[PDB]
């Protein structure tokens, strides 16, 4: 038969009676008198739903660029289909109807960056929620930029200081390299984290307007409390004028939570660019993942391993080649970045946790059995590695941290020998004691960050054996008696002439003989 | 903007446009022209080859197909609905959802014509006083006020009777299905009995 | 909708002629005007309907068999392996830029041949059975199927005689039959291919010492592999004389 | 009361579909 | 002649032309950018329509902007004057040196040799 | 140097190091040079990253 060919139908389009009802509602005698609803610069909603909508229309809108509803919430156009464009929302998708006009603004994303961006607990898209007015010294700059070039950068020399003593020795920080915290729930990471900016704080006040640094806390799904913690403490310490805090917590939509860390690297970008040093700390850049990867299973995108897309090394890729030392020809400002990846009961062979793994340069694997053990923070030292090495490690702790690292090495292979008790080599055994002085010299309380000369000392006593006559359980407070009852002069010039000088090391060696120490 | 609701609801992407083109010709109460006219399109598929070879072959260009959909509709008093129809449905390759889209328009202008089709299936040539008394006892199958037609086919397979065929719903009082109901009846008693 | 009201309009019901009796002289020179942009329709031919990562599916091809050895006009081959309702998808026999929507493929009435016979004995085929060697094409050879039917039950008789492989581990530990499918299976760079060429080998050897119906023939299939391998493997088996 | 009353259209198990004019 | 975008997902980008398209591997210039873009035709979909895998960001594109067909793959400056200089992928000198000097312009995408021409010296 | 997909810094690394140890000459002797760096490094899209 002759109709079988035309029997069932073959579309090229899923939205055609959208078309079909641009052109026969004309066909009415009574409604050619401008009754025709304009899709070049305008848009109707086809289908919401889950944070996700449809738009008919849009002829002239960009991918990316962010367009404005009609009940007064925000989105950004993301796929542009050949028919219509999937546009997520910025906010609840319960003011939106089928039928309501999208305004494309003509604008790619923007968030308002500058000076007076410090201290205001702002979203991943710009708006202060700390109730202390909109921004006033800001400009508004671009969400997403293009990273710095191979002529853009420069060697990473200058060392960014966390306080913290694990990591300060062994895994040395640089101002201006991308440095992961990698670990599981409640290991210390967001602690690290806390700590790297209050020896800012601590920092700040002792060094000239060229040498200062900026923190930037980005806090993506974490709980809004959390938050209001974090800004109570800030202000406790008083470094909330070095802090900017971008926050979209988990209540707040999920590109809102996708955009977080973009626009925090964008608030944080404007001291890279103006000569300043700047860090930035993406706290739980897992969910930032999660919500990418929600906002990508609305939008019919194919998934791959674990459900995420295929674009989600290119997500973290493009955010933290924004991390980096910049030449003197373009200001030799900085930007240093710390992601944080939760792992899930120490499967770091994960999609998430290894495609950070391999961009960022040094790693931090905080365990949770060594949490346990006492040692917080709970720093892996076998793991964790740090890819600028002793480029820009602090001279005087690079006269130790050689010693450090060879002697913890020796420890952490003594291990599956100690439970014979018996057992005696009297070689083994001083190594064995050895490393127990190392570990639990390098253990510190929380949110107390020392300065690197104090640490210097505190394990040039530990690695020379000036607290090798206590026991292993009195090391915590013979720690602190050792950093008071030297003299504060070696602190003092310590930190003044960069290195433990051949003109230091025989005073802070008698120093350590004036020490009372509690165990013989 | 003010568009008359359809008499009845229908499903998707096809029966869409024959709910908008009864929408659009009924604001323009050309409700039987663009019925008249679709199956003259149905049957003008039928006919040449040409034409329906712009809607199966898919190496055809767009430019060409609309072209020659709006040079052919330009004349012989082509209503301005079916026109821009066409025109709408040939720019987006649509033009195979015609045998579909007429279907549904033809659902909706029985459901608006308020006239409900039947098919009385029996074994003799009906006489007048059957057929006048059919009437009266199918009319109590339909639920409101309709114009209930009746059409007759003729199958020996029944031994009297009558089966009324009504495209959603059967009712068999024919012998042929009483005896066939008698027969069952019986032996689920006998085996118990 | 469903098909029985879908059936109902193959009877005509038009009830008025005031569209098909004018447009019917109308719609000739419309599609006279538009020669120019047309393509020559396909029906026991075939068009390419689409292309993609070296799988085009092709409009047409009403007469093909399900694995036939379809010939684009850009010269290269392809097997028609699926065959849907309306498009046929076959595969690409190696450069997939060369073929574009809306090229011409012709079917070539050929389930897929490769040359074999004695003619071929010593030479380095692709996978189609063109030689890569480059001396010349085949000479004293035939074309065979590709998908022949494994032989049954009857005509298969127990295996006994020994095919000796000159390995003392394979010979003395898990000895291979002359007929036996036997796996060389392992991790990466273990020695598989090296049990396998020292068997080569030694059916070369063997082979001139028996008379003339022992002689087993070895055939290497190199799949995946560089070039630079199949050449070294080439230049070894030409220095030993297998 | 046309219209502000819609119809049931699919149900997918605990999933109801309603379609209004 | 010239195309116009018909979709753009991700980094791939649907370029839709109206009679004789690119080849497959193709490089296309996205004409209006800001950023100098190229498009590589990795398939064709099948109703004029070529799906591309773009070398620079899509944020800012238009469906309907203009994309011209350069009928080869991605042409880099080759020879000896890149030596010393950083090459970008499509060609473009990013060591901020000036432009690159020309031996000869070659497409990226060619075959493997042959089986004959090889070296079997170790 | 075909460098796919590596971090930034140390592409930097690399083209500073080869500088300083007479590889790659800037300025008027570029034609000494003997090496050709080529870098999709990890800030491009997997287009630029697929075709270094
Ligand atoms: N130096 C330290 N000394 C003692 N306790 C510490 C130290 N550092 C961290 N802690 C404790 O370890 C816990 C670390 O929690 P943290 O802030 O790391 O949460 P998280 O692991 O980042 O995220 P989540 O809450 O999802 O697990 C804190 O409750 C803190 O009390
Ligand atoms: N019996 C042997 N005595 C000495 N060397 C051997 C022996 N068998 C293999 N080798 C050596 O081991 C190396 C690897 O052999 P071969 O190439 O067969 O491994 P393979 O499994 O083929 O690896 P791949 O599959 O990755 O090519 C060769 O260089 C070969 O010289
Ligand atoms: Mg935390
Ligand atoms: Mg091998």
């Amino acid at each position: 038969k002759a109709l079988d060919e035309l029997r069932k139908p073959k579309f090229s389009s899923k939205y055609l009676i959208q078309h079909v009802s641009q052109k026969l509602i004309p066909a009415v005698k009574e409604w050619e008198k401008s009754y025709q609803p304009p899709v070049i610069h305008l848009g109707r909603v086809l289908s919401v739903g889950d944070g996700i909508a449809r738009v008919y229309g849009l002829k002239s809108v960009q991918a990316g660029e962010l367009v404005c509803f009609d009940s007064g919430v925000k989105g950004m156009a993301l796929n542009l289909q050949a028919d219509h464009v999937g546009v997520v929302v910025f906010g609840n998708d319960s003011v939106i109807h089928q039928g309501d006009l999208v305004y494309r603004t003509g604008q790619i994303v923007n968030v308002p960056i500058g000076p007076g961006t410090l201290g205001r607990v702002t979203d991943g898209l710009g708006q202060p929620i700390d109730g202390k007015g909109p921004l006033t010294n800001v400009r508004s700059s671009l969400v997403e930029v293009k990273a710095p070039g191979i002529i853009a950068r420069q060697s990473v020399r200058e060392p960014l200081f966390t306080g913290v003593k694990a990591v300060d020795a062994l895994v040395p920080i640089g101002r201006g390299q991308r440095e992961l915290i990698i670990g599981d729930r409640q290991t210390g990471k967001t602690a690290v984290a806390i700590d790297a900016i209050i020896h800012q704080k601590n920092c700040n006040e002792q060094v000239p307007k060229a040498q200062r640094v900026y923190c930037v806390y980005v806090a993506v799904g974490q709980k809004r409390s959390t938050v209001a913690q974090l800004v109570k403490l800030f202000t406790q310490t008083g470094a909330m004028r070095y802090t900017i805090m971008v926050s979209a917590t988990a209540s707040d939509a999920a590109p809102l939570q996708f955009l977080a860390p973009y626009s925090g690297c964008a608030m944080a970008e404007y001291f890279r660019d103006t000569g300043k040093h700047g860090l930035i700390i993406y706290d739980d850049l897992s969910k930032q993942s999660v919500a990418y990867r929600q906002m990508s299973l609305l939008l019919r995108r194919p998934p791959g391993r674990e459900a995420f897309p295929g674009d989600v090394f290119y997500l973290h890729s493009r955010l933290l080649e924004r991390a980096a030392k910049l030449s003197k020809e373009l200001g030799g400002g900085s930007l240093t970045a710390f992601p944080v990846i939760e792992t899930q009961a120490g499967d770091v062979s994960a999609y998430i946790a290894t495609n950070v793994i391999s961009i960022t340069d040094g790693q931090i694997f905080l365990e949770t059995e060594l949490f346990y053990k006492g040692i917080r923070p709970a720093l892996n030292v076998g793991l964790s590695v740090s890819r600028v090495g002793s480029a820009a490690q602090f001279p005087g702790m690079k006269q130790v941290a050689g010693t450090l690292k060879l002697e913890l090495a020796q420890y952490r292979e003594v291990a599956a020998f100690a439970q014979f008790g018996s057992d005696l080599d009297a070689a083994t055994q001083y190594v064995l004691e050895r490393g127990a002085r190392l570990t639990e010299m390098l253990k510190q309380k929380q949110f107390a960050p020392i300065p690197i000369e104090r640490q210097t000392v505190a394990v040039y006593a530990a690695t020379k054996g000036f607290l090798d006559k206590v026991r292993v359980q009195d090391i915590v407070a013979a720690e602190e008696a050792v950093i008071s009852q030297v003299n504060p002069a070696v602190f003092k010039i310590l930190k003044a002439n960069g290195k433990i000088t051949p003109a230091l090391d025989a005073h802070l060696k008698a120093e350590l003989r004036k020490v009372k120490l509690p165990g013989a | 903007l003010k568009l008359p609701t359809a008499p009845l609801q229908l499903s998707g992407t096809s029966a869409q446009i024959a709910t908008l083109l009864w929408q659009v010709a009924a604001k323009e109460n050309q409700l039987d022209k663009v019925q008249d006219e679709l199956y003259q399109f149905i049957e003008l598929f039928k006919q040449h080859s040409e034409l329906r070879r712009l809607a199966t072959d898919p190496f055809v260009p767009t430019l060409v197909r609309t072209k020659i959909i709006s040079s052919v509709l330009k004349d012989s008093g082509a209503s301005e609905i079916t026109k821009k129809l066409f025109e709408a449905l040939a720019d987006e390759g649509a033009l195979s959802a015609l045998l579909e889209v007429t279907v549904n328009y033809e659902e909706l202008m029985l459901a608006h014509k308020k006239e409900v089709y039947c098919t009385v299936i029996t074994a003799e040539p009906l006489d007048k006083l059957e057929r006048v008394e059919l009437t009266k006892k199918a009319e109590k199958f339909v639920d409101a006020g309709f114009k209930l037609v009746m059409q007759e086919k003729i199958d020996k397979k029944l031994l009297g009777g009558f089966v009324i065929e009504f495209s959603d719903r059967r009712v068999d009082m024919s012998t042929a299905k009483k005896v066939e109901e008698f027969n069952n009846f019986v032996n689920k008693l006998v085996l118990s009995i | 909708a469903d098909a029985k009201a879908l059936d109902e309009l193959r009877k005509p019901k038009f009830s008025s002629k005031y569209l098909i009796q004018h447009v019917s002289q109308k719609l000739i020179p419309a599609v006279k005007e538009w020669e120019k942009s047309y393509q020559p329709p396909v029906i026991h031919l075939g068009r390419v309907l689409s292309v993609g990562d070296g799988i085009a599916r092709v409009y047409g091809l009403k007469s093909v068999q399900a694995g036939e050895l379809v010939c684009f006009d850009s010269g290269v081959k392809g097997m028609a392996l699926n065959l849907q309702a309306d498009h046929v998808g076959v595969v690409v026999f190696g450069n997939d830029s060369v073929i574009h929507q809306g090229d011409l493929v012709y079917r070539t009435g050929q389930i897929v041949n490769v040359p074999i016979g004695p003619g071929t004995l010593g030479r380095v085929t692709d996978g189609l059975g063109q030689p890569i060697d480059g001396k010349g094409p085949l000479t004293n050879v035939r074309s065979s199927l590709v998908e022949v039917k494994a032989p049954g039950i009857i005509a298969r008789q127990s295996v006994r005689e020994p095919l000796f492989t000159g390995v003392k581990a394979v010979d003395a530990l898990v000895p291979i039959g002359r007929g036996q499918r036997e796996l060389i299976i392992g991790d990466r760079q273990t020695g598989k291919t090296a049990v396998a060429i020292d068997a080569i080998i030694h059916q070369k050897n063997c082979n001139e010492q028996v008379p003339k119906a022992q002689r087993v023939y070895c055939v290497y299939v190199a799949v995946g592999q560089k070039r630079s391998t199949v050449a070294q493997l080439v230049k070894l088996f030409t220095q030993t004389g297998a | 009361p046309a219209i502000d009353a819609g119809y049931v259209s699919q149900v997918i198990g605990p999933v109801v579909d309603v379609r209004f004019d | 002649d010239a195309g116009y975008v018909s979709q753009v997902i991700g980094p791939v980008v649907d370029v839709r032309f109206d009679g004789e398209l690119p080849s497959i591997l193709s490089s296309l210039e996205v004409e209006g950018h800001s950023v100098r873009l190229v498009l590589e035709v990795a398939q064709h979909m099948g109703d004029n329509t070529v799906r591309c895998i773009a070398m620079d960001s899509t944020d800012g594109l238009v469906r309907g902007q203009k994309v011209v067909d350069t009928g080869s793959p991605i042409k880099v400056p080759v020879g000896r004057g890149t030596l010393g200089r950083i090459m970008n992928v499509i060609g473009e000198p990013v060591d901020e040196q000036g432009p690159i000097d020309a031996a000869d312009i070659w497409s990226i995408h060619r075959e493997a040799p042959e089986f004959t021409e090889q070296s079997t010296e170790q | 140097f075909a460098g796919v997909g590596e971090r930034t810094r140390e592409g930097n690394d690399l083209y500073r190091e080869m500088i300083e140890s007479g590889v790659i000459k800037l300025g008027a002797e570029r034609g000494n040079s003997k090496c050709t760096l080529v870098y999709g490094q990890m800030n491009e899209p997997p287009g630029a990253r697929a075709r270094v």
